[PDB]
């Protein structure tokens, strides 16, 4: 029994072993009873303006549409605390934390980003913060690992298994199912069981809510459609959220195409894997034919991985919300574009999403369209990267 | 499930527990794992736990992911599993074969025919280890429809109504990791007969599990940690394999 | 004859060879002309607002003063767009560019960070941007080198005299002395000839007065001090001018004591330096008993240099401001304390505010003061500097 | 200030313009500059323009910074190039010296006390690259008070109340950078004489300078370039100064 639906449609769900329900249980209730204490919701505006920076802003691009009948607006995740839209959520799962009695905060992390987020959150509420990673992903993480450290988190190299995410995931869950009276797992995306991919979604959804006021505001109407890139779906959905029932506006995600879809090197499950269960959701996910969990590709590490969160794959079945695909290559042109002509340097993540937007503009440039882009990110930690790729084809 | 319904009979007429070891399928390769597994049996193992290597369990201990890595690694598929499991039911007529699954390898190509193809094989019992008591409605219908018992875990954690939905929904038997009185709820409410399996490792925990009026006990790493000891010297291993075996049955009688 | 006063009391004037005169009353002009202009001050307001994010947040520490009576805000610049304050003032110079009809912008950079401030102001004003560098320091910065290339700015190695700073410096203005019809020089603190140090206060004056605001709003009253590095001078300008008047408030400006004033390894020349004029200005330098510049040091390259901006001469020497200066082993611990305690990576040249607003509760716990450090920018920059640091001395 | 009022007068009465070239002191070490400032008297320099190295300049041009920075790095300090002066000055009673400084080499230890040194060791001008002539005030009336001319630059973008102060402040002569009118306007306002100083590199552009009306013409990089050319043959590099002076100081007359 829970108190929420935890299917959106066919997915979703909470498939867990047993001894992680009553932890699952105990979270939904918290939940439940937040969204209804005005305390904890003033606590929350509190830390998400005060230390966060909210509202972001709204930016009109001029120079990258100019000639065209594409209005363009940046939702500017990329300036929060942290440099992305992450600390939103961490933030408010932190507070379910305290809300909860808890005074830990277990998480896992691969390339590190999730990791400082939920580090950074807990050195501000005074928690006792560990993260799980594998010890192949410490070795190749040295500035996030040094990052989650000089916030006082405890980063515990994982040498079991593959020593990769996969394994770190495993060990943090098996903490947490002995743990979970004194410790609160941070989930790091908009997927995994229920009551996660809810919590994430509407502690997620002052994106769209503020992206919607902001528009009325500038242009007096909605958007025709908002833009997100899709990794696990937390920005996404959080850009969405406020406009589901907005039914004139385009709900636009984008998956990572990597090399190419047709190459097989790419994270784009929603419209190029197949229903799996995994990582405690019925969801789209990479498949060998026995399945297997296939390994995904992207340039951009956060979109890196071979499933999506439930609530994504339903808005897709009912043809509420359309998911695409930006190759390596068309997200690095975005990345390059925004730098040049606005000044921004956009998270790699997020240039997908621009990149797809720069596409609906160029096909048909006498169309007349309002979009947001929701810019996930900042790509400072991208700099080098796209450096590497240039100079390797010679710009 | 008829298996495990005739060897607890048995067991119980020779007032002995059960004791069940568990091991990957190809750990550490498709050859050795078969003769270890004619090993358990040989040296008085009562029924077999068996892991079908996946590429992300997240359900598992150390001891054991490294094992499915060994396996998986080793290029072990879910169909060479399968033939393993034929052949192992054609060696071994009464011994009870229960998998230890993970959800998508079960779901992959349809739910219903993963239970046919278990049926046609002879395995007894499934038992899936990230579907919750509150997930598990297809499972155990397609497991039912076969002839399969759908196992489920009573955790340390549990209610009464996790006890209730537990010994209503199992058969073959319970997986349990004050517990004299969880063994009591499950027999007051008719539950498959409980096999303790939390951290079994010592003849002394086998015999206090039957004190405690449980049918037996499961094995559900130190199997694996003699296989990971051993691996350079394949006969040591089964010699270790069958000292620790004999020695764990000699706990139950 | 200038509009307004060059000097504040004896420090500041137009120390530049007679050729720069009328490019310096040409941009007087044009920012007495701005700064009674509605449509000029809108659109200003509008880039500070949706481009860069203003208002930025005030936060309240609590972790870093537990058990005492200090109550700590930190006036959050880091949040802005570009990571600092730097951003505020290059946007409205750029608008003062266009407003004198110029659509090319000349500036010079050592580290890089003014660059990359210039460049991304241009790029979002369509403004053609080239950007002197001494060939050394191009070596040295390849990571500021290509955002600023990126950012479609001309960087041009300056191979002349020694080719760093000042060789970069001179160019810039040899350049600007023939172009200044077509081209504006975007100086890059409230330091040079007048009208530089008026302009770059009056362009980072709502740093001050979004504090004032802020305060009073969470606290109803004024700071005991507002706590603010000096570099050149503009981020602790900006903090202070809206304060000048409230003569309760303490304005104290920090400057970078280096390895320790009595090495002389420091760049402090406000309170261990010597009048002089360099740079277009009289203003407090670092000199050599026959009149050369001294070489500063600190570990932050923000604040490392020679001088100063005569404004805070002026402000010290009648007393209405307070200098003084912390070390870089200081500044170590602030950036270690904020990391840790707050989840915050400020810059270090921030962290020589916050280690001296440390300074003042630790030594004096009991006593009661509200206090904001100007918490002018990011520290993703430096933990690579920090990393070594507490590597080579074995932490 | 009075060499340079004996100097024009005497070049009026052969109706000659002036040639007068910059160099660095102690360029590209002491020795070598005080043989070449003799060689570009001897090879007909009618005055001489003498830069004191400084660490930090901003207002000379590439030339002119390496110049600086071979000087300054070999350790030519201020009270070198006083104790230069003094020496040239006792070798050549009659050509006027005049210097180009930083504001900060003359303001370091007070501004009088600056001009009052180069009032003892023999020198006739100073310009102060970085002081306009609306900073000027302190300088001019330290350097009049010791005889010393203040010399000011009038650049291309002049108006007219700028050639009004610069005639009314200047003495010794007008560092010029339509060019006839400049000429005929600080005439007008009985400015110090004329010397053009923008690009002056060959002889016909010192016979330009002439053939408009002014005094002279000063060479502000030309000679240090020779020094820049021939720094590996000390010889070679006196040889090229002399070839060049001479050269210029002909289309003078
Ligand atoms: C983590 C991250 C993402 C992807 O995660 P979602 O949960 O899909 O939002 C995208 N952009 C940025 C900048 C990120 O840091
Ligand atoms: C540039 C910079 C400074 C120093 O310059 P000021 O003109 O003194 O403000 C200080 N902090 C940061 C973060 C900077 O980027
Ligand atoms: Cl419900
Ligand atoms: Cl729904
Ligand atoms: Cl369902
Ligand atoms: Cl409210
Ligand atoms: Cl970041
Ligand atoms: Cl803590
Ligand atoms: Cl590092
Ligand atoms: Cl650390
Ligand atoms: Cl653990
Ligand atoms: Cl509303
Ligand atoms: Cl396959
Ligand atoms: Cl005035
Ligand atoms: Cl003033
Ligand atoms: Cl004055
Ligand atoms: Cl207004
Ligand atoms: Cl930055
Ligand atoms: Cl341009
Ligand atoms: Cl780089
Ligand atoms: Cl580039
Ligand atoms: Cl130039
Ligand atoms: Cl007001
Ligand atoms: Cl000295
Ligand atoms: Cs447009
Ligand atoms: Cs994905
Ligand atoms: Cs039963
Ligand atoms: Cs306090
Ligand atoms: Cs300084
Ligand atoms: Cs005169």
């Amino acid at each position: 029994t829970t108190l929420l639906n935890p299917y959106f449609g066919e997915f979703g769900g909470m498939y867990v072993p047993q001894i992680l329900m009553p932890a699952l249980n105990q979270l939904e209730e918290a939940f439940v009873s937040a969204q209804k204490d005005p305390e904890f919701q003033a606590q929350f505006a509190d830390l998400l303006k005060n230390y966060a920076g909210r509202p972001t802003a709204l930016t009109k691009c001029q120079n990258i549409t100019a000639g065209t009948r594409t209005t363009l607006y940046l939702k500017r995740e990329d300036l929060l605390h942290g440099g992305a839209h992450k600390t939103n959520q961490v933030l408010g799962q932190a507070l379910l934390a305290k809300r909860m009695g808890k005074s830990e905060i277990i998480a896992e992390t691969g390339a590190g980003q999730h990791g400082v987020a939920s580090a950074l959150a807990s050195a501000l509420l005074g928690l006792k913060c560990r993260i799980y990673m594998g010890a192949k992903d410490v070795e190749r993480q040295s500035p996030n690992v040094f990052r989650m450290r000089l916030m006082g988190a405890e980063v515990i190299p994982v040498h079991s298994g593959s020593a990769t995410l996969t394994d770190a995931c495993n060990e943090a869950l098996r903490d947490w199912s002995g743990s979970y009276e004194t410790a609160h797992y941070m989930l790091g995306t908009a997927a995994g069981p229920h009551p996660y991919p809810t919590i994430v979604r509407e502690f997620q959804r002052m994106i769209g809510e503020e992206t919607k006021a902001q528009i009325l505001d500038k242009e007096g109407r909605l958007p025709d459609a908002v833009i997100a890139c899709v990794g696990g779906g937390s920005n996404a959905i959080g850009m969405f959220a406020d406009f589901i029932n907005d039914t004139s506006v385009g709900l636009i995600g984008v998956e990572p195409g990597g090399h190419g879809i047709e190459t097989g090197e790419h994270g784009a499950p929603l419209k190029h894997g197949r229903v799996g269960i995994y990582f405690g959701m019925k969801a789209p996910m990479m498949q060998t034919a026995d399945g297997q969990i296939e390994e995904s590709y992207s340039i951009s590490a956060g979109l890196d991985f071979p499933s999506v969160g439930p609530q994504h794959a339903y808005l897709n079945s009912i043809g509420r919300a359309d998911y695409v695909s930006i190759t390596d290559d068309e997200a690095l042109e975005a990345f390059k574009t925004l730098c040049r002509h606005e000044g921004i340097i956009p998270a790699l993540e997020s240039s997908h999403a621009l990149a797809h937007a720069l596409k609906m503009m160029r096909e048909q440039p006498e169309k007349e369209q309002l979009l947001v882009v929701n810019l996930s990110g900042r790509g400072d930690k991208d700099i080098f990267t796209v450096h590497d790729i240039l100079k390797a084809r010679g710009e | 499930m008829e298996r495990y319904e005739n060897l607890f009979a048995q067991l119980n007429d020779r007032r002995e527990g059960a004791f069940v070891p568990f091991v990957t399928l190809g750990d550490p390769g498709i050859e050795q794992s078969l003769k270890i597994i004619d090993t358990l049996i040989d040296a008085g193992a009562d029924a077999l736990e068996l892991g079908v290597p996946f590429s992300d369990p997240l359900a598992d201990g150390p001891t054991i992911q490294n094992a499915n890595l060994r396996a998986f690694a080793a290029g072990v598929t879910p169909a060479q599993c399968f033939e393993m499991l034929a052949l192992i039911r054609e060696k071994h007529p009464t011994i009870p074969i229960g998998l230890l699954m993970y959800a998508n390898l079960v779901f992959n190509n349809g739910i219903d025919a993963f239970y046919a193809r278990c049926e046609q094989v002879g395995v007894d019992s499934v038992l899936v280890a990230d579907v919750p008591v509150e997930e598990s409605a297809p499972f155990r219908q397609a497991a039912l429809r076969h002839n399969i018992a759908p196992i489920f875990i009573c955790p340390p954690n549990a209610d009464d109504d996790l006890l209730r939905q537990v010994a209503s929904y199992g058969r073959g038997y319970t997986y349990l990791l004050p517990l004299h009185h969880l063994i009591e709820k499950l027999k007051e409410y008719h539950a498959a007969p409980a096999l303790q399996g939390f951290g079994i490792s010592s003849p002394e925990q086998v015999s206090a599990a039957v004190r405690a009026g449980a049918a037996g006990a499961i094995s559900g790493s130190a199997i694996v940690k003699i296989i990971e000891k051993n691996l350079a010297s394949p006969k040591q291993m089964l010699a270790e394999l069958r000292s620790f075996v004999s020695a764990m049955k000699a706990a139950s009688r």
